[PDB]
């Protein structure tokens, strides 16, 4: 079961400066006091970035927009993402998101982490979501319209039980969340870094390297994927499944990887602090 | 704001002019009660149902924590003749939350009950147990004259009488160190200018009331300024963000806008300051989130005044606030807020002096009459 | 100041005990409306002593000489001067035409931003009546008026005189005859020229002669601070804050910790005024000066 | 004026709880002066009575 | 003092060879020991090799 | 690891209590007692081969 | 000589101040020679000379 | 400070210093006031030099 | 002014006292230094011409 909403208000993709983001330590050695040349396929600097500006909610004329459009894969996705709430939740990744093969979804949910590979008939409109509102001041979520059936599933993982911080908030965004995905010879690899913010409109300028993080044996064909975020729903927002619901306070941008050598600079920790795009100019 | 000129100015007609008034200010509209995950009562028994005390010369002192202190519990069957809190006023035990708690025990004779207050003098002041001159504690003590005392005297109970110097707060000493008189050189034996540094008590059953035994406990704590393992039996309530509220912060009270915070606390550290020492932030008990406290009131208000025996219209400026309408963003909780204004009425006039509601603003240009601001003046027109 | 705010800022009980010394809160927001009313008032009599507002003439044919660093630049949204921007660019304001709003201080940020530590604690500041845009255009017409009548544009009705003319009297008035400006009209006019390019150079590499008006506003904005920072001081109270003393005495007891930091707190206000009228009578007695010089 | 008097029996250790600004059973739940009394309070030991 | 043996203490990696280095930090409040003794003088215990 | 401890008292000898503090190997030991000291106390680490 | 996990050399063993990212079991010096391993049963980082 | 412990101390010394500040905050605020006619003299007198 | 030596001249219980309205005591001599630098530049004024 799902529902298409049909109240989005129809507006134009933005596009954003990437500056030196998308640099992730290249393997898992130790290096100090050092500079290093390597080659990968890293986000290119300076590059041009889809920016997904999901945060329309707003205006008497309003221009609320759920944005979860479905992007090419390419040769590897950068992702990254800037919330104050806990919108941007997952991602489904494959050939053509439909029923007809296997497919990776990733979500995390209240209170877990669940990954699977199976031929899941997705929804066209896939979300998550957020409605109990006031007998208590407690958030509660309930929604959960992704797919509507799965068979074939291998990969099952399910990670420990955690709790998750729902209420929506005002101000600026917090919560720099940045990811590198690459599916190479049967595996999905994904970098990340979690970084504090205090923006207000867009990417923030700066640099850090991704983690190693996770490698996923999962032997797939990935071409395209699918950004997977949750609605706000409430009592102050009444109408059907449709349309009684509002964006949350979430926003977020994709670039590509292109083959590239890079000089890279490890200090005395061996904490990459800088590098050089030598195809930049 | 009219009648808040006309009491600023003792008057019930006020002349044409502009006058200032206080600050906008919005009431609190729930209270906010937090205090830390304790379930246990505190040891009342082991206190004061305790087998035995320890003699003054040689005092007890009991760490307590993890714990409520309602001291209440004591009512059905405990009665203390003697009573005196000194840091804090006994009415609002309730509302608060103790820390780096101790109780001081021991047994002292009836008419050496008074020398326990700090300032005092004599030989138990001086010679066995001292509180501090700034002591913040509270002292109870009762007449135990039927567990402490004994038909041929309870010699169980002791206190030095012999000290070459004073005591310090808090201090103790067991040295049966023989005491020398007199410049007689004394080499431990008890005889001229020579005596065992300690004596006992009677507390027979059949002596007067200056002379029976007594049982005193001391609660020596601080307040306010650190983590608490001990609190009293109010209970908690769940916590408002972004709203105008009153609280209770491990017994730190106020009120204002909690607001969540990016200070980082150390682990010891319960409570902030800002630069003028006014607590800006608190750690939540319950959880460790740390919060910004922003006061409620904010900006200011002036009003222009035709005079009043003319017209009882005024039209009012609001200092911090544009009113400008621009769009905003629907939070899924809340309603979006209005502006900190008394009233919006049917003509809002925006300017670098603020935004001024109540007058009809007009294209014109003219001799400056009422003057209101950076530009901006007004009159009284048909 | 909200002489209420900055004693019991928030404090129920010390609201009501605060209301005895009434006539005396009242009398301290008096003496500073006073000087707010003379402070706009000096403003008028050094600047709006003309109220014919001339336009610059479309001539720029003044002899020999340039001015236009001098006369307002049509260009720029401002109605400034090149050397009028340059001295307002050097002063520094905390900042200027600007209001901060409730929800600006929701944040970390009210405890840095002195603006907004002020504005809790019942300090205000009052704009001016009279905008930058306003005294330019006050400027403006002094600049036309003299510029083309000269001495005439004043006591009576404008009247154009020839620029080389207007200073031969100027010249007669020091008492050096007519003839030397005429004999050397260029030379006068070259000695100028460079004159008012030097004013704006040095303007322009140094601030310091400016260090007069960066006073004014330093100081104050520092005894408004220093209000903020006397917020601390005990006074002879257990402690300096309200809260510490309601949440452990009762009523009697909190009373007596309350007048003590009432008191002390009246008297930071009561000096702070003090020294605003004394101030203010300082700068009145310049802007005297001023006035007379204009 | 507007005098009144107030009367009752206690046990002995509970007369200083009659203070206004004191805690205890008595105090709390039995009989309470104002912050602000402006009385007098006179007490005595009625053991033969 | 009053009754309290205070300790406050920090734990800093160095790599020095002579003497104590130069430097700045706070010690934190680590412990208050609530032991009411007379303090005068005190001595280092060492361990041998 | 060879400073590991304090001796603070008045005479540091039998007649009075004192405080003693140790960090030993494997744990920590606080207490105060009636120590006879040791003039030249230490603790230590002998075996090898 | 030595063996940690698999990897072999020989060399002097010393203690190191190296700070290694708990995925990382060896290091490499400037010219890609392993310099610095983390123990496998004790996570000390060993400088190799 | 000879007749009085601290706490009782404290209230006569608070009495004493707020007394001697008043003394003092008055004295400067009459300087201040006296400085502004000087400077009038002193500008008069430069004026007529 | 040593407004410190006015108010606890000599004396210790009461200069610690004098801290706490500390930032008042530097403010009467701010105001007197004031006073005092524009004494000489009135006497500059008026004969420095
Ligand atoms: C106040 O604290 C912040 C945050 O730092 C974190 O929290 C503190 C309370 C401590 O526990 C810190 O140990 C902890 O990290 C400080 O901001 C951070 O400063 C560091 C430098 O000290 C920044 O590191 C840089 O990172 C880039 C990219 O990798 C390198 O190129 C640089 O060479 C350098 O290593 C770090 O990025 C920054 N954090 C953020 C989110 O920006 C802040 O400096 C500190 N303030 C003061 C006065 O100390
Ligand atoms: C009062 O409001 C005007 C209107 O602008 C909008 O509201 C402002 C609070 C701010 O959010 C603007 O970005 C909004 O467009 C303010 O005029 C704006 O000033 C800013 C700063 O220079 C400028 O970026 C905007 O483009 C201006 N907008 C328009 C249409 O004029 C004005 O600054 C506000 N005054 C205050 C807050 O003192
Ligand atoms: C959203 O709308 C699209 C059409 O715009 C739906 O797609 C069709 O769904 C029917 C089944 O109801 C299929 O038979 C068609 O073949 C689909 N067409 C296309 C082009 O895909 C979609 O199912 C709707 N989704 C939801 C959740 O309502
Ligand atoms: C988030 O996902 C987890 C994992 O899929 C959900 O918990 C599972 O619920 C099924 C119900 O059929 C059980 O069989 C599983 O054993 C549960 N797994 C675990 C780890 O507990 C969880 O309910 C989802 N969250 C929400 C809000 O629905
Ligand atoms: C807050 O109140 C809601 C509403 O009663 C609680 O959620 C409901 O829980 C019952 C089961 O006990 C479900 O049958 C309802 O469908 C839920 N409501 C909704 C809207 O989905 C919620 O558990 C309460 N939370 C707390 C912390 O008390
Ligand atoms: C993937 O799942 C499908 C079911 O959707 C499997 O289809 C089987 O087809 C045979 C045909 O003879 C039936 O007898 C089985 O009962 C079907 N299985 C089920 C579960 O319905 C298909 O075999 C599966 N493929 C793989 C690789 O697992
Ligand atoms: C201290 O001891 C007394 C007994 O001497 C306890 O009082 C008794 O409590 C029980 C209930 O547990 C009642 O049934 C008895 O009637 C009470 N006895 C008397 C004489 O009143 C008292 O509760 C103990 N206090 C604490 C704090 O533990
Ligand atoms: C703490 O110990 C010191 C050192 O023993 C005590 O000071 C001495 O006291 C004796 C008398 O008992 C005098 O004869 C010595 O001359 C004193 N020495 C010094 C340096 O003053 C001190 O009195 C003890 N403090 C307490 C509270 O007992
Ligand atoms: C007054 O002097 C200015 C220069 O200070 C003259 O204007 C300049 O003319 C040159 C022509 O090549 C331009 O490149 C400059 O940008 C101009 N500067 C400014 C500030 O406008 C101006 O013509 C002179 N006017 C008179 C009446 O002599
Ligand atoms: C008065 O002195 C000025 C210089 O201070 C003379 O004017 C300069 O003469 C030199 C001759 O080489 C020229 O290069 C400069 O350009 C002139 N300056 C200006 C502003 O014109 C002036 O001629 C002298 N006048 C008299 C009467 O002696
Ligand atoms: C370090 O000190 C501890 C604590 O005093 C010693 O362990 C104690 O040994 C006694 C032996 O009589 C036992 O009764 C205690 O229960 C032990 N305490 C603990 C916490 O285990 C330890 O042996 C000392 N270290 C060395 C090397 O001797
Ligand atoms: C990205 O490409 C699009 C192509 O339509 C262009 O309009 C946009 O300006 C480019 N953005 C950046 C940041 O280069
Ligand atoms: C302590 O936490 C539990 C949940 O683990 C909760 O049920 C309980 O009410 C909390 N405690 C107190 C002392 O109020």
């Amino acid at each position: 079961q799902c529902v298409n909403l049909t109240t989005r208000t129809q507006l134009p993709p933005a596009y954003t400066n990437s500056f030196t983001r998308g640099v992730y330590y290249p393997d898992k050695v130790f290096r100090s006091s050092v500079l290093h040349s390597t080659q990968d396929l890293f986000l290119p600097f300076f590059s041009n970035v889809t920016w997904f500006h999901a945060i329309h909610v707003s205006g008497t004329n309003g221009t609320k927009r759920f944005d979860n459009p479905v992007l090419p894969f390419n040769d590897g996705v950068y992702f990254a993402s800037t919330e104050k709430s806990n919108i941007i939740r997952g991602w489904i990744f494959g050939t053509t998101l439909d029923s007809k093969t296997q497919s990776l979804l990733i979500v995390n949910n209240a209170t877990n982490v669940v990954i699977k590979v199976c031929e899941f008939q997705f929804c066209n409109d896939p979300f998550l979501g957020v409605y109990y509102h006031k007998n208590n001041k407690s958030w509660m979520e309930s929604e959960f319209r992704v797919y509507s059936s799965a068979n074939n599933c291998t990969f099952e993982y399910v990670s420990q039980p955690f709790l998750m911080d729902l209420e929506g908030k005002q101000g600026n965004f917090k919560n720099l969340r940045e990811f590198v995905f690459k599916n190479i010879d049967g595996y999905f690899k994904i970098y990340s870094k979690h970084t504090p913010i205090n923006l207000v409109r867009d990417l923030p300028q700066g640099f850090s390297a991704l983690e190693p993080l996770v490698d996923l044996p999962i032997g797939i064909n990935i071409t395209r994927f699918q950004t997977l975020l949750a609605l706000h729903r409430s009592y102050l927002t009444p109408g059907d499944s449709s349309s009684g619901w509002t964006a949350g306070a979430a926003a977020y941008y994709v670039g590509y990887l292109q083959p590239r050598t890079f000089l890279l600079k490890y200090n005395e920790n061996g904490t990459i602090t800088d590098a050089v795009d030598c195809a930049l100019d | 704001p009219l009648s808040e000129t006309k009491c600023t100015l003792k008057s019930f007609t006020v002349e044409k002019g502009i006058y200032q008034t206080s600050n906008f200010r919005v009431q609190p509209t729930e209270s906010i009660v937090r205090f830390p995950n304790i379930t246990n009562l505190c040891p009342f028994g082991e206190v004061f149902n305790a087998t035995r005390f320890a003699s003054v010369y040689a005092w007890n002192r009991k760490r307590i924590s993890n714990c409520v202190a309602d001291y209440s519990v004591l009512y059905n069957s405990a009665s203390f003749s003697t009573f005196k809190c000194y840091g804090v006023s006994p009415t609002k035990l309730n509302d608060l939350c103790f820390t780096n708690v101790y109780a001081d025990s021991f047994v002292i004779r009836g008419d050496e009950v008074r020398q326990i207050a700090p300032g005092q003098t004599g030989k138990i002041a001086d010679y066995n147990y001292k509180l501090p001159d700034d002591f913040t504690g509270c002292v109870i003590a009762w007449n135990s004259n039927n567990l402490d005392s004994k038909v041929g005297g309870n010699y169980n109970y002791l206190y030095r009488l012999f000290r070459k110097s004073n005591l310090k707060p808090f201090e103790r000493d067991i040295s049966t160190e023989i005491y020398q008189a007199g410049s007689t050189p004394c080499n431990g034996v008890e005889g001229f200018n020579c005596y065992f540094p300690l004596q006992s008590y009677g507390f027979q059953p059949t002596n007067g009331v200056g002379y029976q035994p007594y049982r005193v406990v001391v609660l020596s704590f601080e307040l306010l300024h650190a983590p608490a393992t001990v609190c009293g039996p109010k209970k908690s309530t769940n916590l408002v963000k972004n709203k105008c509220v009153n609280f209770n912060f491990n017994g730190l009270t106020g009120t204002g806008v909690l607001t969540e915070s990016n200070k980082k606390f150390l682990p010891f550290q319960q409570f902030g300051r800002d630069i003028a020492d006014t607590t800006d932030a608190v750690r939540d008990p319950q959880t460790l989130e740390i919060l910004d406290i922003t006061p409620c009131s904010f900006g200011g208000v002036s009003v222009i005044t035709p005079g009043t025996n003319t017209s009882n219209q005024v039209a009012v400026l609001y200092q911090d606030v544009n009113c400008t309408e621009v769009p905003v963003a629907i939070h899924a909780d809340q309603l979006t807020p209005t502006w900190r204004v008394y009233s919006t009425g049917s003509n809002v006039f925006q300017t670098r002096a603020g935004c001024l509601i109540g007058a009809e603003h007009v294209n014109n240009s003219y001799e400056c009459d009422i003057p209101i601001g950076a530009g901006i003046c007004a009159s009284y027109q048909t | 100041v909200d002489c209420t705010m900055y004693i019991c800022g928030d404090s129920t009980e010390c609201s009501n005990l605060l209301l005895q010394y009434g006539s005396f809160c009242t009398q301290l927001n008096r003496a500073l409306t006073g000087i707010a009313v003379e402070q706009d008032k000096n403003t008028q009599e050094v600047f709006a002593q003309v109220k014919q507002i001339y336009k610059t003439p479309p001539i720029k044919d003044f002899g020999g000489f340039n001015f236009s660093q001098i006369l307002p630049d049509p260009s720029k949204p401002s109605k400034r001067s090149f050397i009028e921007d340059l001295l307002f660019n050097k002063v520094t304001l905390a900042d200027a035409g600007f209001i901060k709003q409730y929800g600006d201080c929701l944040g970390d940020i009210a405890a840095r931003d002195l603006i907004c530590a002020q504005k809790f604690n019942g300090l205000t500041v009052l704009p001016p009546l009279l905008t930058d845009e306003m005294i330019a255009q006050y400027t403006s017409a002094l600049l036309a008026g003299t510029i083309t009548s000269g001495w005439t544009f004043g006591a009576g009705a404008a009247l154009q005189i020839p620029f080389a003319m207007q200073m031969a009297y100027r010249f007669n008035g020091i008492g050096v005859t007519q003839n030397v400006l005429y004999e050397n009209q260029k030379l006068i006019a070259n000695q100028f020229n460079s004159a008012i390019g030097k004013i704006q150079d040095s303007l322009s590499s140094t601030a310091s002669a400016l260090g007069k008006l960066q006073d004014v506003v330093n100081q104050n904005a520092q005894a408004l601070n220093t209000l903020v920072k006397q917020l601390s001081s005990n006074f002879g109270a257990i402690s300096s804050v309200l809260n510490d003393i309601l949440s452990r005495l009762d009523p009697p007891e909190a009373e007596v910790q309350i007048d003590r930091l009432i008191t002390g707190r009246l008297q930071s206000l009561q000096t702070y005024v003090t020294q605003q009228l004394i101030r203010a009578a300082e700068i009145r007695a310049s802007a005297n000066l001023a006035a007379t010089k204009m």
